[PDB]
């Protein structure tokens, strides 16, 4: 959705041009970055369920008020959602890692949560607190490359900074 | 709107699964071509003023009834404006060349263009003739087979770039008639 | 009220804390647009008199209000400050938007998604899409009336249009960001006697303008078009679809049939149960309240419910290879 | 018309290059060439 | 399209008033014009075979560069529709006279042609003169009278500023 | 200030366009109109003590309910302004003669005029009355020439129409 | 806004007097020679086009710093808005000397020039060189003196016109400096 | 609205000249220095909203005067659009940072700034350590040697990087005062 590009051709197209030699100057920048967040895509897609069940109770270890009756956590089927809800953010980092820019994390992400765990009560704390643990058990020759691990950590901490 | 690699996550999250490895060279295959799709978009715009002159012109030279008092191409007025028309189709065209896919193109330029042409006088199986020359022009400049302007490129085959143009410029004609 | 010299008010941005009223008005868009030379020409506020400014201001920004002569002080206020040089004819639709004469008319009188589409042809002469109608009806749940209006008026659309000298009007373009964005244009903006007033809801555009799909009938686009474009084709040709159409754009006809929801039945003769298709699938709709000794339970026989075709998948999606 | 419309590029470009000829004739006899004591000493680089 | 009678009707009618004594007073001066205008129309509805063949070979006199090869007329197909762009032009001056304004030559010879000849290569100086030919050609007792021959060559430079 | 002139350099200044020939012949009207009206300018002039004393009283004549008391007219000085605001009336009629059209009549006499009257309780129809008895004293080779007196009986009655 | 017909009315109304056959002779005397204006508006506007580029080519012949780098009318698009600019001050002369008096070039076009000029950086001596180019074709147009045009007239004389017209491109350079 | 590649053709546009070999070389290093502007950029965009949390409660524990009643930031209301008035100023930096000169910065946030908040009585002298914070915010991430944040990068010097971010803050610092 916001990729390179579709914000070239939306550019091209607000001013009615053809596409220039500047355009196709940014499509050649997309060339070169495929090899390091594909298989920073590829790593992410075949290992999704053993990270998420390590940074979904990172939560848990770190915000343990939030298992009281009361609160957030009263049963068990909460949980199991608590899960899928990191689960799916797991799936869009996948999914701005292939297109090449925020284009899915923003338009199915991010507009919105503002107002749905607000009036749910779901604190945003609590969502960063499973998105920061992620960040940093990633060490850059054992799970990636040098620059897989960057743009695969790139687009975790501008979930963070649009989260909080 | 969307291109190549966003056609390929909105395929993947209607199945709420993520983008895998075999869904990938397919993909991969994009990018290695990837120098070809941009020598073939530079062939386009480079002589396109020419393309929509003698698209219009030899549309004019099969139906010489647009030029009599009462077609739609009389006056200096709608001579103006379908040499204009025929540039935004042009443009479309390669920007659904450049992204991989015409989402940019079904949505804002052939979604509503049959209703307004109707609704304006504009003859619409006249205007698919100007847009079957454009697809003849088009595919022998990606292909370097013009007879009046060769340019230089390195050795090989793109005649898959071509066959996906002309599926571009096949569904111009199917949003209007 | 405010100064004799005043270019923007309320400081969106930093940059009209420093801006100058520009001296003459803004040129037109520089692309071709052969439907603008059948057209009549920009009223501005050098031109113009007082005379043809609050008349062309009431015939766009106002619709076609009727506006008695006692009626509307409030404007009558705003009118009497553009004339000292107090606000500009941008500001001054902006104190015609934000009135009570505006709001009586067409915020408490219509709907909420027709207060929006009606906001677009009255400030900016066009139709929107709905990615820019959700955007303006989150204002109006958020932040209510007056900071809706007052996105209209310091967008980067309205400053390119029309700037600080003249009135809003339909623009005809000739390359539009879309060709959908054209035709909804035409479709809003109909010429005399039109007045959108006890038009109590629009439903047409109001359903359009809710699937970036669905193109609209182009009856309702050779119609409002400037003529010497559209003579031969209202000789007796196309000209009875224009009766009909008018005859039910007026009344309000609504669009579950023909237009949005779409379900080819079967035949009438394949069936034969409950005999007549006056009365096919009815079945009673059966609301109780229990509450005390109030109640009313009552039993209705609702009309032909039709299928959701819309929440019917969920079928063959939920299931597909599940269940 | 169409035989001078054939040939208008042909002598256009051969105007060009009789007149590079001459701008190099002169930069080089300003710059030193054909003062050389071999040139002096022939006939035809007399009259030169 | 644009004339007198059209003008001050669409002034009324932005303003929203009656016709007036004002615009009763301009199509008296329609009166006594149009026994002026009405014989430069009758005398180019008469003589339009011979002002545009005189008039067609004053433009490649002057240049006749567009007779080669790649230029605007180098056949002879091309050749016959600027013969037929010329009287398509002195028909609108006819057309202009009849009506009294600049309406026929705005809305169908002048708008758009920019467009048209910039995109179809056609030169606006080589239409100009065929224009500014039969402005000097017209003799003042001798082809109509003094004030048909002024109301002619004033709708012959609205076309040449425009074209200019 | 609205005038033949003044509708039509106000109407090409809003396209941006010269004076063209419709602009150039509407005051074509304004000559062969000007010997009429200039003509029925003087004779109001050299005789508007006569003719506000003719049709000042017409208004206490027919309207006498006026000069009873708690009314509009209880003293000689409230009598006298109102032969003091029908010779105003009378003033703009004189200046909408040489100007030639209805522009010193809205902008000085007719704007405002009700919204004054509805305050100060003057009656519109005994303004009328005053003006409709001056409409029908018109003798046409008595008072002015027969031409003459059609644009001064026009203007009377625009007045009519702006106070009905 | 105001005409010749109706600035004498407005000093009728500073006195509330009734503008009688004393000062209509100087009125009389406007439509006596209202056909030689005419005619003097239509040489006027026959040769616009060739009026502005002649004055801003001979205002760049004279100042050829305008055309050096750093100058006002250096590329394109600054010599294209300075030939926009030339012909505005030439169609509002135009509808002055139609009208009468200049209460159209004073409000409509000269009130707040001087203050846009200086905010923009347009030299001003070369604007008083441009419209006093344009002096001088405005009165051998109207009194038949241009060296490469004659216009048919019929006979008399035109010189007060001149002089009116020669009072209107003055009152653009006593604005702008 | 510049970068630092079209600041150089509007100094050679100034002598008219071609840019050429002696010039080029200064921006052959712009290129080759290119993938350590991209990390420095990365660097300040993903500790943003740490950053401008940080500047504006520091600006507080220096100055306590703007909790009480009568301060600027005082109400639940003025501090979030005084957090939102310090990113504005950190993505506005960020795009000169990114684009190679200052002229993003001036043109469309720093226009009227200073008459905004005399009008506004915003106070300048606790905005000034606003950014000042903020400046020594950057050049710890961009040289790596933050206190509680240490990211990944390839070994070398970037200090003329963080030499240039030092001078864009102190460019919203000589503005607003
Ligand atoms: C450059 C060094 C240079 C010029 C360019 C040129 C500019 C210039 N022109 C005049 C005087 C006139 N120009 C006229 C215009 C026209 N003549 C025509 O017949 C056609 C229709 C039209 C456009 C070419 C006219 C009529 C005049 C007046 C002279 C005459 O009677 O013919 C001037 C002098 C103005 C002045 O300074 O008073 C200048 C500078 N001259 C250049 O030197
Ligand atoms: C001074 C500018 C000229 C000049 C002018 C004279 N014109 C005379 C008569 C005349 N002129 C016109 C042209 C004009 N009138 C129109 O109605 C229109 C278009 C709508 C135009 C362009 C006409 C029709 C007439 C006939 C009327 C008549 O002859 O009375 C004229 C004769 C005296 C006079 O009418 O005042 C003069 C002197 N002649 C010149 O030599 C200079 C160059
Ligand atoms: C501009 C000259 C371009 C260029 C364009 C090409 N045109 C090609 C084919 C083509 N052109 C026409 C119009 C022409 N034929 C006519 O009969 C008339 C007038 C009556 C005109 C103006 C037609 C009809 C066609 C064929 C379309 C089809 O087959 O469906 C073409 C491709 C084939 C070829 O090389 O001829 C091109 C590239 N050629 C150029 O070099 C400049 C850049
Ligand atoms: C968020 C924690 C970031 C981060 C930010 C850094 N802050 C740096 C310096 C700094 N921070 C403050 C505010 C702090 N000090 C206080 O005394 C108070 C309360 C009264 C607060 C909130 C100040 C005053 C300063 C110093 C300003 C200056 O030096 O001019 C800083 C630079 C020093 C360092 O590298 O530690 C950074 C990087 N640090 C992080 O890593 C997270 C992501
Ligand atoms: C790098 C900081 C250290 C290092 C850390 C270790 N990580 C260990 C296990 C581990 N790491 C992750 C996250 C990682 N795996 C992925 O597949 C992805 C994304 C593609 C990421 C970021 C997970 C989920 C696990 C658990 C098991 C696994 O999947 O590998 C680990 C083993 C200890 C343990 O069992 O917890 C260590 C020591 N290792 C290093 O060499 C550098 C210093
Ligand atoms: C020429 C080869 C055709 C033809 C073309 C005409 N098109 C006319 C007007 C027109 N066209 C469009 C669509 C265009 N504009 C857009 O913005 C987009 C998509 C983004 C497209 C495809 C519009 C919207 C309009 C009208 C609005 C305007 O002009 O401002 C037209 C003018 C009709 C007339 O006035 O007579 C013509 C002649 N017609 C033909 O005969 C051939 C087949
Ligand atoms: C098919 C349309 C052509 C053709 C195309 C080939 N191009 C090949 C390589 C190549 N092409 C470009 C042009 C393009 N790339 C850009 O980045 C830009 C501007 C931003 C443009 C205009 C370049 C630079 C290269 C170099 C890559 C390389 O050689 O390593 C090519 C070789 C295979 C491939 O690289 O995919 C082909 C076949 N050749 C033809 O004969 C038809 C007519
Ligand atoms: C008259 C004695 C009729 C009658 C008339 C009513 N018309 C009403 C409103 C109305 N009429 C028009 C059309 C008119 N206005 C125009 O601007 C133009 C053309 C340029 C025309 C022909 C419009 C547009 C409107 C609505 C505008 C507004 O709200 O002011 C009307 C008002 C309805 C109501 O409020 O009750 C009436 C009563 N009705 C009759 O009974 C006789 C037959
Ligand atoms: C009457 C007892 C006074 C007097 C009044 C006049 N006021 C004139 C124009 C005018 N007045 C205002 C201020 C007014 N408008 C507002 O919106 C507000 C407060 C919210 C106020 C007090 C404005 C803005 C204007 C200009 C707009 C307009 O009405 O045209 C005025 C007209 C002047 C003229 O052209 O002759 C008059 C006569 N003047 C008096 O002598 C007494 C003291
Ligand atoms: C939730 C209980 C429903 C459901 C709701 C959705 N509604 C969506 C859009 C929408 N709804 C309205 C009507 C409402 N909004 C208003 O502003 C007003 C009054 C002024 C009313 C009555 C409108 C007008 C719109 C469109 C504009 C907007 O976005 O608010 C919607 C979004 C659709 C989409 O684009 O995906 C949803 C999901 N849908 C459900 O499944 C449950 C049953
Ligand atoms: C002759 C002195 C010229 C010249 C003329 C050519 N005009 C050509 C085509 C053409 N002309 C117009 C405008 C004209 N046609 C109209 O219908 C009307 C108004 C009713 C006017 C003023 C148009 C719109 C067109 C294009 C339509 C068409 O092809 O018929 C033309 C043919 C160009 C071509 O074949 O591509 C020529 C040759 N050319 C000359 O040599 C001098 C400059
Ligand atoms: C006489 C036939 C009427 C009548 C006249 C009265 N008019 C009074 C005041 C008044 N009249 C005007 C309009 C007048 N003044 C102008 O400047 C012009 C046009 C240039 C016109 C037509 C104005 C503005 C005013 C108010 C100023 C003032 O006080 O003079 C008036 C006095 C009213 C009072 O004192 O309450 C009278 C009596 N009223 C009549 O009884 C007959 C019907
Ligand atoms: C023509 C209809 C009759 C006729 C009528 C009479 N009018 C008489 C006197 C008279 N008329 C006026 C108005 C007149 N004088 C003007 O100065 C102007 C406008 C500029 C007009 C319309 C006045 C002021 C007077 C009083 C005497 C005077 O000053 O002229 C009149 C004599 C007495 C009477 O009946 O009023 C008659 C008979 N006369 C005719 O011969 C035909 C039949
Ligand atoms: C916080 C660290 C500051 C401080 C900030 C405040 N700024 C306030 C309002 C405001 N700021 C701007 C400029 C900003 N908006 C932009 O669009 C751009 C760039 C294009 C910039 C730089 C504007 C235009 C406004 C006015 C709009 C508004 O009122 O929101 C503000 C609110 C003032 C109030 O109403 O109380 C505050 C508090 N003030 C401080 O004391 C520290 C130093």
């Amino acid at each position: 959705m916001k990729s390179v590009i579709t914000t070239v051709v939306s550019a091209a197209d607000a001013a009615g041009r053809f596409p220039s030699n500047s355009d196709l100057e940014s499509i050649q920048g997309n060339i070169q970055r495929s090899a390091a967040r594909l298989e920073a895509a590829e790593k992410l897609a075949g290992n999704h369920e053993a990270v998420v069940k390590e940074a979904g109770d990172a939560c848990f270890a770190k915000y343990a008020y939030l298992k009281n009756p009361g609160e957030a956590g009263e049963n068990q089927e909460k949980i199991n959602k608590c899960y899928r809800d990191v689960d799916h953010y797991m799936r869009l980092v996948n999914y701005c890692l292939v297109v090449g820019g925020t284009g899915p994390l923003d338009e199915w992400g991010i507009a919105g949560a503002r107002e749905v765990y607000r009036t749910l009560n779901l604190p945003t704390s609590a969502y960063v607190a499973s998105i920061a643990y992620t960040r940093d058990r990633l060490c850059v020759p054992r799970d990636m490359s040098a620059q897989a691990g960057v743009e695969f950590s790139a687009y975790l901490d501008y979930l963070i900074n649009a989260l909080s | 709107m969307l291109d190549a690699f966003s056609r390929v996550v909105v395929n993947s999250d209607a199945k709420a699964a993520y983008v895998g490895g075999s869904d990938l060279q397919a993909l991969k295959s994009f990018i290695a071509d990837g120098n070809k799709r941009l020598d073939a978009v530079n062939s386009i715009v480079s002589n396109a003023s020419c393309m929509v002159s003698d698209a219009v012109s030899g549309m004019i030279c099969e139906n010489p009834g647009l030029i009599s008092p009462g077609g739609n191409c009389y006056t200096n007025r709608r001579m103006a404006a379908c040499l204009r028309d025929g540039e935004i189709i042009l443009r479309y065209v390669s920007y659904a060349l450049l992204a991989g896919d015409a989402s940019v193109l079904e949505d804002r330029c052939l979604n509503g263009l049959k209703e307004t042409y109707i609704a304006l006088g504009v003859p619409t199986n006249s205007s698919i003739r100007a847009v079957s020359i454009m697809k003849a022009q088009a595919v022998a400049f990606i292909t370097n087979t013009a007879t009046e302007r060769k340019m230089s490129f390195a050795a090989g085959d793109c005649t898959s770039l071509a066959s996906e143009v002309a599926s571009y410029f096949d569904r111009v004609g199917a949003a209007i008639s | 009220l405010t100064l004799p010299g005043t270019a923007e008010t309320n400081l969106a941005v930093p940059s009209n804390a420093v801006r100058k009223v520009q001296p003459y008005p803004i040129a037109k868009p520089p692309s071709y647009s052969s439907v603008d030379s059948l057209r009549p020409a920009r009223v501005s506020r050098m031109d113009a008199d007082w005379a043809t400014i609050y008349e062309q201001v009431r015939r766009q920004v106002m619709g076609n209000a009727y506006v008695m002569e006692g009626e509307a002080p409030d404007i009558d206020v705003a009118f009497s400050q553009l004339k000292g040089g107090n606000l500009t004819v941008r500001e001054f639709v902006r104190a015609v938007g934000k009135s009570a004469s505006y709001r009586t008319r067409f915020m408490e009188a219509k709907s909420s998604y027709n207060f929006v589409l009606l906001n677009f042809k009255h400030f900016l002469g066009r139709a929107p899409t709905q990615e820019e109608v959700s955007t303006h009806i989150q204002i109006l749940a958020t932040s209510g009336l007056e900071a809706e209006i007052d996105s209209y008026i310091d967008s980067d659309e309205y400053k390119a249009l029309f700037g600080d000298h003249v009135v809003p009007y339909v623009v005809y373009r000739g390359t539009y960001l879309s060709s959908e964005r054209f035709n909804r244009m035409v479709k809003a903006n109909p010429g005399g006697a039109t007045s959108d007033k006890a038009k109590s809801n629009l439903n047409m555009i109001a359903t359009v303008a809710a699937d970036l799909p669905t193109d609209a009938i182009d009856v309702m686009r050779g119609l409002p078009s400037p003529i010497t474009s559209e003579t031969l084709a209202f000789g007796t040709a196309y000209y009875w679809a224009k009766v009909e159409k008018e005859a039910s754009e007026g009344r309000s006809a609504s669009p579950i049939g023909e237009k949005i929801g779409k379900f080819d039945h079967a035949p009438i003769s394949t069936y034969t149960s409950l005999c007549s298709y006056d009365k096919v699938n009815k079945a009673p709709q059966i609301s109780v309240t229990n509450v005390g000794s109030d109640e009313h339970s009552y039993v209705s026989v609702t009309s032909k419910y039709i299928a959701p075709d819309m929440a019917a998948a969920a079928q063959m999606l939920a299931d597909c290879q599940k269940y | 018309a169409k035989f001078r419309g054939s040939v208008l590029a042909e002598r256009g470009a051969m105007i060009t290059k009789a007149e590079s000829a001459t701008a190099s004739v002169i930069t080089s006899l300003r710059d030193g060439l054909y003062s050389g004591e071999a040139q002096l000493l022939t006939a035809s680089g007399q009259r030169l």
